[PDB]
């Protein structure tokens, strides 16, 4: 049971990072190098969720519920991967001269939507592992026994 | 620890737990599987959704609802909707829960027999209960006296009871509900130019019968009202950006209702199935039951669905008799409410089904408890 | 080792690394060979010439495409330019690594099965996958559904993906792209007379086509306006030291993807592709790609053809949804970049064409798997 | 006077008189305008080409079906036809004949209503009426009990009637018939190389699919031994004088009638739409219509059709039940031969709509008579 609530503070963190994203697209032009930094981080911090919903899954023996969880966590080595590339694109594009005010523009959203389509990925692999943890708890005692009420 | 009631209905499920006013969890009971080709590495990969996540990515699968006519046809697709009812919607392990299950009247007993081997050797539940749907319903409006009108998604049901008694010689069952208007209004709309025919687009249709469609109190007046003005009309928009405009199926979807020759069925309709229900009883009771018509289930939900009952039955009635129609607010979840009220009844602990009694006696204990 | 990337389109040859931000090599993909008399002893003795040594040499070769409209013709060519990119721009042994190709949807079979027996055969890699282009130009992107518009030199082809599933009965391909563009050009520039006749000065006109063309975001307000003022002149000087003046034939060139018939083709445009595209897809869909119109390939990097496909879409739209192009700076190679992500999963892995596999099942086992 | 009995159909129009036992006139229903440039004087000015002049002219034309899926789109080319079939093809003037005009069930209401006006208000026919398709292709076969099968160009519907009643709750349309067959093998003719685009190589596509198009009896065996065998290839000139080659596209053509799946639909085939059909009629009449299975049109006119539906409605049948399928070999014509028997009728002479009642109910009079 100690590896179960380890993922509700390993998706936390990723909270604060998206939080952290969402303030700079705020700002100018001076904020955007910090931007891709912030975004580098992000696939790195999805890497250490799908690193150990892993480890639930080889502790659930509902073959209904470890057969869920790896069908909705394979998602997040496509989308962190596609984010430290995208991330590297980016990074160089800035290097040109005048590009404009409206190009840097959307390169932030194409920045922004993946790491919200990452961010809502790694959401719905700790739902199907919160259900993981009712099933390793009861397997392992911990089970209230009903009892009849006397008239 | 608290009793679950789950209300699988042939098109929602109505979870929650035993005392409270409200079903936590209301989702549709489908089961979506896709269709198309997974190209993409990673991504494709899920074989089945179940829930809302089943009705939001329908554009891509095909939908199947596991239970038709109130009868568990798919019961493969039946313990995912019950595994996610369970562990996904209401996050609690069954083995600490006893769980009060519904049923229509008139069913099969294979039906019955079936998800209480599920729930006693899937789930390993402590306890369990099959009520009637009807019953419930009589629960849930503060009454031990009325005839219940219950129309959901498959059947359409009548039970009688006179002061906590049933008469089961009276109970009529009709298999026309709300998918089968469903399936009306779809094949009515090719009169306009409109087309539905995937599974998805079936769920589209249903979201325009809730929100268009109404129940005409003078049926005939309205198609010739129809016809000569256009302040019948109104406008549906749909998930492309397309305006649809219906004016004539408003009210011709809810007729089937009152007259099922409209998809050649030869019974009788809604109004006439209640009063032959009435005239089958004792004539000692017959005054209290027209005064106690008790409306429940999702497809009484139509506007002027009790004006159009109260016209018909006081025109059967014999003129002297008082006909009133309860149709409550809370219609939709008349089952559930009165489903947690009998799970809370501290006379109810004596009556449930443990699983050591099942152990002597197999499924067949259903059947000589409920 | 790393995986090898190898876009092998019609006009140029993006080749590099799996896991990097750019391709290593690009180069035309050409194959010169001379049409002169080498009356110099010692030197004039090479018989052909493939990369950027075909492109500096051009006034003394004939210059020929391996590929035309995606389908490779010449395949004795075709393994000079593998052999090229190879030991002479990547300077790697194939035997090492891994090679991802791509390939246009819709292509003929023997193309894909012949280019498994020159990459297992003749250049022995010890795996290979090919991969649909549009499908890689998502990965690019961040998206994980959209339609995309891939338009190269020979290909321009939609494919609509939503959730990492493809429609594949709604992808459309249609061959105009821009070297039929650059015909057009070289044609309406006798109106002015400017004659380029041979192989070489084809190249000449496609990088007038590359500097000085641009889209009209009305065809017929600037079919006036040139001929009102000479404020759209031009002027671009040639290899010889000429000086021409084009004003005219700067946004009548790339008019011909909006308006095919100025070629003699019955086809659509292609925002009336990308429209009957997104209609043949699912209702509940349709919505999702109207947002996501991903632009790919060299031939979408003109001025203003971005803003002439949101004009035009939305033209056809039902007038409630919202119209998004996504057009990177980054069009050119987002085929390379997407199949540098797509070779560094980890996913991925499980999903190459082993040279094992393929002694087993011979060039058929490509059809299976990609 | 005679009757007039005319057959739009969605590819093709079956024109004659009402007695006779085959139609006179027999053309395609298409429309051709030129898309070139008219460089001679004198010759090329006529503006529209419409029966089988389109079809011969049809290199410098483009071709327009004014019908799709059963529904008249074009009304202003839809004009052009009927003044062909009637000027120019059967040479009648239309104010001194009644017309029988046939329809597809199940299609929107003003398809009917503006057609009559056409006939009434243009043409200036003296009566006219318009009768279901499905129902005069039992006329045509000598019976009056059985389920019909009719599949031309645009719509496959089922229609069950027993002893001159019709069933129409039961009664089944799809939208996938003979050109939703041309476009699919216009798909699969790409993986052997072969690029058909134009819509007058549309028509060519056609004759393939007419002349080495089959149903196999087993699918998978088929598929089996197309790839192990070069018998089942077979060779057709092209008008060009090239020479295509096709072994697989022959039975995978047709077997989207039978897995739908194959252009992306959701339906089922034809032998479960058949199927269904029956399960949705009444218990007693259903051994009448398993031994009486009419199959009517064009695109039921595959090799092995027939013996390909008796294999996989025997696999859904009780197996008690005989199932026989009636194919005449003059399917192609059975719903005008039926249309003739019905307008020779004597009963039938006072069910003509008339130009008087015409002008004192307007356009609606067609649905209360028809
Ligand atoms: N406002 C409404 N008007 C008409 N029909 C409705 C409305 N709301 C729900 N329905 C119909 O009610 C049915 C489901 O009601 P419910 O009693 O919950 O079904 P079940 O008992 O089968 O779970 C559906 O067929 C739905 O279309
Ligand atoms: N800036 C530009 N404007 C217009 N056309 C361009 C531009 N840059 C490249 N092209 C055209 O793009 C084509 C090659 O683009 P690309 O997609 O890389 O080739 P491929 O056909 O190999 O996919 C050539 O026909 C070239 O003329
Ligand atoms: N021998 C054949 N084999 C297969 N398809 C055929 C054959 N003859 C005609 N067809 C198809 O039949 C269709 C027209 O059939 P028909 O019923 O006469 O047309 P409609 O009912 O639309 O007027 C065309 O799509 C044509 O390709
Ligand atoms: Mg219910
Ligand atoms: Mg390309
Ligand atoms: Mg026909």
């Amino acid at each position: 049971s100690s590896k179960g609530n380890d993922i509700i503070a390993a998706a936390k963190r990723m909270a604060l990072l998206m939080a952290e994203m969402s303030r700079l697209v705020r700002g100018g032009s001076g904020t955007k190098r910090a931007l891709i930094q912030c975004a580098k981080d992000i696939a790195k911090a999805s890497d250490e969720v799908t690193r150990l919903a892993k480890e639930v899954a080889k502790q659930c023996t509902d073959k209904r519920i470890r057969t869920n969880l790896l069908q909705v966590c394979e998602r997040i080595p496509t989308i962190s991967t596609q984010l430290k590339i995208l991330s590297t694109v980016k990074a160089t594009m800035l290097g040109r001269t005048n590009i404009s005010d409206e190009e840097s523009e959307q390169a932030t959203e194409m920045l922004v939507h993946n790491a919200q389509n990452l961010m809502q990925s790694v959401k719905e692999t700790v739902r199907e592992a919160e259900a993981a943890s009712i099933k390793i708890r009861t397997d392992a005692g911990f089970t209230l026994r009903w009892v009849r009420k006397t008239p | 620890t608290t009793a679950l009631v789950c209300d699988n209905g042939s098109g929602l499920v109505k979870a929650g737990f035993a005392g409270d006013d409200a079903p936590r969890a209301v989702f549709p009971s489908i089961v979506g599987r896709p269709r198309h080709q997974g190209v993409m590495v990673g991504m494709g990969q899920k074989d089945s959704y179940v829930g809302d996540e089943a009705q939001s990515k329908r554009g891509i699968l095909t939908l199947k609802y596991p239970i038709e006519h109130g009868i568990i046809t798919n019961w493969d697709d039946m313990e995912k909707i019950w595994h996610h009812t369970f562990y996904n919607e209401l996050r609690v392990a069954p083995e600490e829960h006893p769980t009060l299950l519904t049923e229509a009247p008139l069913n099969p007993k294979a039906n019955r027999e079936k998800m209480t081997q599920i729930m006693f050797e899937t789930f390993n539940v402590p306890a369990m209960y099959v009520a009637i749907q009807a019953v419930l319903s009589l629960y849930a409006s503060g009454r031990t006296t009325g005839i219940v009108l219950d129309s959901g998604d498959g059947v359409t049901h009548n039970v009688p009871i006179y002061e906590g008694y049933a008469l089961p010689h009276a109970i009529m069952r009709l298999d026309l509900a709300g998918r089968d208007l469903t399936d009306y209004l779809m094949k009515i709309l090719t009169e306009r130019g409109y087309s539905f025919v995937t599974t998805a687009e079936r769920e589209i249709v249903r979201d325009i019968k809730e929100k268009l469609c109404y129940v005409a109190l003078d049926f005939e007046n309205e198609m010739a009202t129809a016809a000569s003005s256009s302040s019948l009309e109104k406008s549906y928009e749909l998930p492309d950006g397309q305006v649809i405009t219906i004016g004539n199926e408003r009210f011709r979807c809810p007729e089937t209702l009152f007259q099922p020759s409209f998809i050649g069925m030869e019974s009788a309709g809604i109004h006439e199935t209640t009063y032959n229900s009435i005239m089958k009883c004792d004539i000692d009771i017959r005054k209290d039951l027209y005064a106690n018509n008790v409306m429940s289930g999702g497809t009484t939900m139509y506007p002027g669905i009790a004006d159009r009952m109260q016209k018909e039955i006081t025109a059967l009635a014999p003129s002297t008799m008082k006909i009133k129609i309860i149709a409550p607010p809370e219609r939709k979840y008349s089952v559930w409410i009165g489903g947690s009220i009998l799970a809370s009844l501290s006379t109810f602990q004596q009556m449930w089904i443990t699983k050591q009694e099942y152990d002597e006696a197999g499924p067949s204990i259903v059947h000589r408890k409920c």
